């Protein structure tokens, strides 16, 4: 499921189902 | 960044685990 | 919308949504 | 850390802004 565009909320939705309890950080910027 | 690689062009695993801690 | 209890996603989506731009870490264990 | 401090119990903007880079 990871495998498209993926774009504000959706990506970070993404981010917390893959790192799971590794957590993970989101910097849109840099 | 991640926006360029995921967002604007096609995502991965090896780039979304590449943000994990 | 803040001052609740925010476990899981909910979490992850109100510091998206507080952090914006600016992007967050989420670091469950630590 | 930020699960006991949001989720355990009640958030606060202040806690959540110490997240934010």
């Amino acid at each position: 499921f990871v495998n498209q565009h993926l774009c504000g909320s959706h990506l970070v939705e993404a981010l917390y189902l893959v790192c799971g309890e590794r957590g993970f950080f989101y910097t849109p910027k840099a | 960044g991640i926006v360029e690689q995921c967002c604007t062009s096609i995502c991965s695993l090896y780039q979304l685990e590449n943000y994990c801690n």
